[PDB]
């Protein structure tokens, strides 16, 4: 009577896995067989990427930036001698890191305004209130309001090449390209409507540190304000004190030359930034990617110990069982 | 004492007919039931941190925790609202049906809402009852009516109720004519089988014939009246005093220790929160010191900001710690926990496996908060007859003056009288075709199935009953002689006392007092010099396991008998206490008693009453048999059913080996202190009584050097059979009680099927009732009700393991996913300075509890057998010994803390350490700590979900459908979250990181290693599980 459906009655169609030895052990043994290939493809692939950094900070006595280690006539210019012994063969990325820099830090990352940074001529005239201390200046609101927009990196690095004479060969570098396709191309416009782009900028200013306005950041209205990309880099939060953004990316010539050819190079900073204060590092990092990013051997590593450790418990447990 | 006037004339201060079942009103719901809700530990903490939200500046959104729980709060609301909207609409249509009134010569017809006490009702056929009545009349005469209580107590057999006589004169015609009366009646009480009265009808010039009331005649409120024409009732009690309507208060048992476990979890997350919280601002001002750690000139603080007291940025920052940190509290574990425990109190009566195809019912959940009691309980306290043993009475050798009458022409028809009366069988009036039978019909509807059996026996021999003509009573003699009698007083039977007594007046001359009780309670008061005698064979047929009645009578003398007439007249005439005071005279009226002879009656065991008591032996519990049967009768029942093994050495506390108010010590102390502490389970096995329980406990308040007591109670603890023979009804609770005490909380259950196991029933952690011969009286009062023994297998082990199971497996994973996903974002803390700056989204935090992880854990509690319900029945050796609370301890509940706090130490610097690359893409553009939160949180969501994929063992498409459609909605309402989901917001925070983040091999193979190495501790113990 009771209804005898197979719901209500507990009994309804299921699978329960019966879990035997002969159905446990080949368990630890196919992950310790599938992970130490890729543990092994992975780490060949990181150690098989070359990079360098060098760190232009100052503060060593010796170092050829400790001209402008403090504060010094606006444009310093240091630089410093690299040597690459390895060439680097595809196309190279060059970063710039920051070490005790809080890019992550509660007060910093809600000092944007992204219905400005988003074209909305309404929050561009009266930038929003989280952007706090550098909300407005000389009775005006600023453009890139926001601590964010305001302590933007600004100094300028350079590439030079020594060849078989000492004159320096000018490494190319690009800066079109190295943000997030998305966010440059949706989530960072620049103001509605107007010819040119200082009109839109009207009733704005500069940010209190910066030296130009957003309108002036680079000739090629492609890259002015608001899009400029270097700009939208910055933008884009560090996730930790020691970080590092792309700064420059210089593409492997279609000739059958390496990027950047084995030799000595002059690595020449316009010091701007300032970092002695808080006790940061400045560094400069070329690095070639791979399939899987840059040299990082945790992946490599991390597969090969978990697919190692998997078989070693495998072979305990074949041991164990089918010796006893 | 209310004192009704019939019509409402004379010779307001009473209810009116209105009941209302439900709790709430449309005007104080809310105001209701929020209290209600909030005074839960984390609906009030939630609330606190929503205020401390909307109040303060923090650093998650006030959405985030008050999202959360405007949704947690109106889902209970809702199905609690409308759950009461149904007993809205009930009492609607119960109490809006019309009932006709006899108010002056005129049958108005009135609604039930509108009847006030002590009016003339008039049901018609199939008319249930509008309020508690006094049948005061009927169409026919003999004034009785058939009420069947189909809905009141469940039972379903047509109970007889009588009119007052001086009254079924009165019939349809000027019964208004001022018929004066003033109905004194007890207090409302919700007894729902007991009521004291009196009427005091007066006549033209003067009267006062009072017949006093009683349960015969309240023909209670919502009772069907059957077969008959048409009654008139006055009421009495007006609807919210009528006992239907009184017994709306049933609850206050359903307490399990897995409610209280979740209270020391809560306790203890709580205190693991508010450590997360000062360590981190010890550490936010230890971090702060230095002055470039405070506003470095990238980041700077604001004015106000700056210029705030300090001791104040200390509070305000542990605040926003405390609602950083939050979470690790579930928000949807109340909701969860009550939506299971509703959509799962059904399987225990939807089941066909408990279903009696003779009573035609099944099993019966009155407290849906037991069911996971079920599956811990510890002692198992039965009673013999009616449970062990089903009232299926076959009357066997009956002894007539020590003879085994099988005496010439003296005693023996007195004997056959005897059994003949003296009791209330009352055959079903109509009888069927005469002629297939040996008889007739003549279906003897007794409720004692002891009185059944012995009008067969005696139908056997010569005499036959055939009586209860209006005041009389019929048996055919050896011949066909009608003969009637005349019943004069039913001194009824009572469980204390144990005599049923009858007082007959013989058709052409003097009165007889006809007694059957039991042996103890016969024997004591009778004349000595034949107990020597019938005690023998009380003995024997009693070792051979039959139950034994002793029958005695007296002759009554005139004088005497008018003596008594007043002394029992008196008795019920008396509104105060009319039991006690009717005890008290019955109790005399059985005095000095000639022993007419002894019967027994042979009854049987249940269907698997051995093979279920069996299972319990071997699924640990200690199955105590508390019943009001004989002491050898008791032992055969209980060496029938193996709870005595053949090799059990018996100690007997009875009254066979303890006659000395000192000398029961001796053994008290010798057989437990020097015996059984110092020399197993089919060896020792306990044999009590009731007055030796007495002697133990109730003047145990003299010698307390060594506690009777206590050393009682260590005797027991070391029998897992006890038997307590000839114990009481309240006897029966009283060791109940003890039990519940000793040495922690051994869990009762306690199961019966009669008036006597009202008692533990109500008094032990949960309670069955089984519906059988005897009534529905203890079905009502129990938690469950099976009908049948053979079911409580079943019931505890394949149903309160899988609901104790399921549900320590929520609570348990409710707090494991709430510590990992809580971890890494305090872990995060030192890797910010401290800032309190969340690792994760905001529609993350919001969404995490109450879409991406709520379903997958509901379907489990709900449809998951860790063990196949048929392997579950099919041994118990341990598989239910194998939980006796331990899934919810110290011990599993640290191994899931310190797997959550070790999976979320994995999630965090598994991502910090794949964050060291300068890349994770091939166009070598680097990620924010948006995605790195939304890394961690995907490695989170998968984990959590796969290691309750790794722990179903029972896989049902809704299993697949929830698990792999939780982790499909994670994924699809992420990427739909990163798409335009822009005007309305403030942020566009999280516009591409999902899809971005999977566009790199590196954190695809990062997120399957990382979601492997957080579940290899579990894939571990499975294997170490599976071998040896
Ligand atoms: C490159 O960036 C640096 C640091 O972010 C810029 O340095 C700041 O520049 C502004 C003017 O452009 C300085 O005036 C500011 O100095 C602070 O204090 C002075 C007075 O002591 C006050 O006038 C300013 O309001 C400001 O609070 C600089 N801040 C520093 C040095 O930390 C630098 O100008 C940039 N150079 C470029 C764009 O070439
Ligand atoms: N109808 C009856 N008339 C007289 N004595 C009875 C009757 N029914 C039971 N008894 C006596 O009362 C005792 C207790 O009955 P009860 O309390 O129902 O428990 P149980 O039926 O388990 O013995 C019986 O053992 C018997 O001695
Ligand atoms: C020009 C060049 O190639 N050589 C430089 C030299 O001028 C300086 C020196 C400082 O240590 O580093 C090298
Ligand atoms: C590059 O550094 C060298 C070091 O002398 C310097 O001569 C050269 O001018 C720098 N680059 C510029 C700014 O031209
Ligand atoms: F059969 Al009983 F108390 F012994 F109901
Ligand atoms: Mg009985
Ligand atoms: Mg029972």
């Amino acid at each position: 009577r009771p209804d005898n459906t197979a719901f209500k009655q507990q009994r309804l169609p299921a699978w329960q896995p019966i879990l035997t030895a002969g159905t446990v052990l080949p368990i630890f043994f196919i992950i310790g067989l599938i992970f130490i290939p890729i543990g092994i493809g992975i780490f060949v692939t990181s150690n098989n990427i070359r990079e360098i950094e060098i760190d232009y900070t100052g503060t060593e006595p010796s170092s050829p930036c400790n001209k402008c280690l403090s504060p010094d006539v606006t444009p310093c210019f240091c630089t410093i001698n690299f040597t690459l012994e390895k060439s680097f063969e595809g196309n190279v990325f060059m970063y710039y890191g920051l070490s005790n820099f809080y890019q992550n830090h509660r007060r910093y990352v809600k000092s944007r305004d992204d219905s400005q940074l988003n074209g909305d001529s309404s929050a561009l005239l009266n930038p929003s209130k989280e952007c706090e201390p550098y909300r407005r200046n000389e009775d005006k609101p600023i453009a890139p309001c926001g601590a964010i927009m305001n302590s933007m990196f600004n100094d300028t690095l350079e590439l030079f090449l020594i060849g078989q004479d000492s004159y320096p060969i000018p490494i190319a570098l690009k800066k079109k390209g190295i943000a997030w396709w998305t966010d440059k191309n949706v989530k960072f416009r620049n103001p509605p409507g107007g010819d040119n782009l200082e009109e839109r900028f009207k009733g704005t200013t500069k940010p209190v540190n910066w030296l130009k306005p957003v309108y002036m950041l680079d000739s090629d209205p492609d890259n002015n304000g608001f899009i400029n990309e270097d700009f939208i880099v910055w933008m884009r939060t560090a996730a930790l004190p020691t970080f590092r953004k792309l700064y420059r990316l210089i593409e492997r010539k279609s000739d059958l030359h390496p990027t950047l050819p084995a030799g000595r190079y002059w690595l020449n900073v316009t010091y701007n930034y300032p970092v002695h204060y808080f006790d940061g590092r400045k560094r400069m990092i070329l690095s070639t990617i791979s399939w899987m990013g840059g040299k990082n051997p945790f992946l490599g590593i991390a597969y090969i110990a978990v697919g190692s450790i998997s078989f070693l418990l495998g072979v305990v447990l074949l041991v164990i069982n089918h010796k006893y | 004492t209310r004192t009704v006037f019939v019509g409402n004339h004379p010779v307001q201060r009473f209810c009116d007919n209105r009941i209302v079942s439900s709790k709430y009103t449309l005007w104080n719901f809310l105001p209701k039931n929020l209290f209600e809700q909030f005074r839960r530990i984390a609906n009030f903490y939630f609330l606190i941190i929503f205020l401390v939200q909307v109040t303060v500046d923090t650093p998650t959104s006030p959405v985030t925790s008050g999202l959360p729980l405007f949704f947690v709060i109106t889902v209970t609301a809702i199905k609690q609202g409308y759950e009461d909207w149904l007993r809205h609409r009930a009492d609607n249509e119960v109490n809006k049906s019309t009932v006709y009134i006899i108010e002056n010569a005129k049958r108005v017809r009135k609604e039930s809402e509108k009847i006030k006490v002590g009016d003339v009702v008039e049901v018609q056929a199939d008319e249930t009852f509008p309020c508690d009545l006094i049948l005061l009349s009927s169409c026919t005469t003999d004034g009785t009516c058939y009420v069947t209580t189909a809905s009141l107590d469940g039972e379903s057999n047509c109970k007889t109720h009588y009119a007052v006589r001086d009254t079924i004169a009165l019939c349809t015609a000027e019964s208004i004519d001022t018929l004066r009366a003033a109905i004194e009646c007890e207090q409302p009480q919700p007894d729902l089988y007991k009521f004291v009265g009196r009427i005091n009808i007066y006549s033209n010039s003067l009267e006062a014939v009072a017949r006093s009331l009683g349960p015969e005649n309240l023909l209670l409120k919502g009772a069907t009246l059957k077969n008959t024409e048409k009654i008139y009732g006055v009421a009495v009690y007006t609807g919210m005093e009528t006992k239907m309507a009184l017994n709306y208060q049933g609850k206050s048992q359903k307490r399990s220790a897995v409610e209280k476990s979740i209270n020391a979890f809560l306790i203890v997350y709580l205190f693991i929160l508010l450590t997360k919280a000062a360590v981190c601002t010890t550490l936010k001002y230890v971090w702060q010191s230095t002055p470039y750690n405070d506003e470095p000139w990238y980041n700077q603080k604001t004015q106000k900001e700056r210029e705030t007291l300090k001791v104040l940025k200390m509070f305000t920052d542990f605040l926003s710690f405390m609602v950083l940190f939050n979470f690790i509290i579930p928000v949807s574990m109340y909701v969860t926990v009550e939506m299971q425990k509703f959509l799962g109190s059904f399987f225990i009566s939807w089941d066909k496996d408990f279903y009696d195809e003779e009573i035609n019912e099944g099993a019966l959940v009155n407290t849906s908060d037991l069911n996971e009691e079920l599956g811990q309980v510890d002692y198992v306290f039965t009673d013999k007859t009616g449970t062990l043993t089903e009232n299926s009475m076959e009357f066997i050798e009956c002894c007539i003056d020590g003879h085994k009458y099988k005496v010439d022409k003296n005693r023996e028809e007195l004997f056959l009288r005897a059994l003949c009366l003296c009791h209330t069988v009352e055959i079903k009036t109509n009888d069927a075709v005469d002629g297939a039978t040996e008889s007739a019909e003549l279906t003897y509807i007794s409720s004692s199935p002891d009185e059944i059996a012995l009008v067969k026996g005696a139908k056997r021999y010569g005499f036959t009953f055939l009586g209860n003509r209006n005041g009389y009573m019929r048996v055919e003699n050896q011949r066909k002689e009608i003969e009637e009698y005349e019943l004069l007083h039913t001194l009824n039977f009572d469980a204390v006392r144990r005599r049923m007594s009858v007082i007959v007046k013989t058709q052409e001359g003097d009165i007889l007092l006809f007694c059957k009780g039991a042996d103890s309670a016969v024997f004591p008061r009778v004349q000595n010099h034949e107990i020597e005698l019938t005690k023998v064979h009380v003995e024997r047929n009693a070792m051979d396991g039959y139950r034994t009645l002793c029958v005695a009578f007296k002759e009554i003398a005139p004088d005497d008998y008018e003596r008594i007439n007043r002394q029992l007249i008196e008795a019920k005439m008396a509104l105060q206490d009319r039991e006690e005071k009717m005890e008290k005279v019955f109790d005399d009226i059985e005095t000095n008693m000639n022993l007419i002879g002894a019967t027994a009656v042979e009854d049987k065991l249940q269907d698997q009453a051995a093979e279920t008591i069996e299972a319990l032996h071997a699924a640990g519990l200690k199955v105590w048999v508390l019943t009001g049967d004989k002491m050898e009768t008791a032992k055969s029942t209980c060496y029938a059913c193996r709870l005595f093994q053949t090799n059990t050495e018996l100690l007997e506390l009875t009254t066979k080996t303890i006659e000395e108010s000192e000398r029961k010590e001796d053994r008290l102390h010798e057989l437990l202190i020097e015996y059984r502490k110092k020399l197993e389970h089919q060896e020792y096995g306990l044999i009590i009584d009731g007055s030796t329980l007495s002697l133990i406990l109730n003047s145990s308040q003299d010698s307390s050097s060594n506690n009777y007591k206590s050393i009682f109670l260590q005797i027991c603890m070391k029998c897992t059979a006890v038997l307590c023979c000839r114990m009481a009804p309240l006897q029966k609770a009283q060791i109940v009680r003890m039990v519940k005490n000793l040495k922690g909380s051994p869990i009762t259950l306690s199961i019966g099927d009669g008036a006597n196991d009202v008692s533990m029933i109500l008094e032990s952690h949960v309670g069955i009732g089984i519906k059988g011969k005897e009534g529905r009286q203890a079905a009502r009062n129990s938690d469950y009700s099976v009908p049948k023994f053979k079911h409580l297998k079943k019931l505890l082990l394949a149903h309160g393991h899988l609901y104790y199971v399921r549900i320590a497996h929520l609570v348990q994973y409710f707090f494991y996913k709430n510590l990992c996903f809580i971890l890494p974002q305090f872990l995060y803390q030192f890797f910010c300075g401290f800032s309190q700056q969340p690792l994760y989204d905001a529609a993350y935090l919001t969404m995490y509890n109450i879409c991406f992880t709520s379903l997958p854990i509901l379907a489990y509690s709900l449809l998951e057998q860790h063990i196949n319900i048929d392997t579950l029945t099919s041994d118990p050796r341990l598989y239910m010994k194998i939980s006796g609370n331990a899934m919810l301890q110290l011990g599993p509940f640290l191994y899931w803390t310190f797997l959550a706090a070790f999976e979320g130490t994995v999630f965090f610097f598994g991502t910090y350490f794949l964050f060291q690359t300068a890349s994770l893409e091939e166009n070598g553009k680097v990620y924010g700590n948006w995605t790195f939160g939304t890394i961690v949180f995907t490695v989170l969501v998968f984990t959590v979900t796969l290691k309750l994929a790794l722990d179903t063992r029972f896989w049902t498409w809704i299993n697949h459908f929830v698990i792999w459609g939780s982790l499909a909605f994670y994924v699809f309402f992420s990427f739909f979250w990163g798409g335009i989901i822009w005007p309305f917001l403030k942020q566009q925070r999280m516009y591409f990181v999902f899809a971005q983040m999977l566009s790199s091999v590196s954190t695809w193979l990062a997120i399957i290693l990382l979601i492997f190495i957080s579940l290899f501790p579990e894939i571990l113990l499975i294997v170490l599980k599976n071998v040896r």
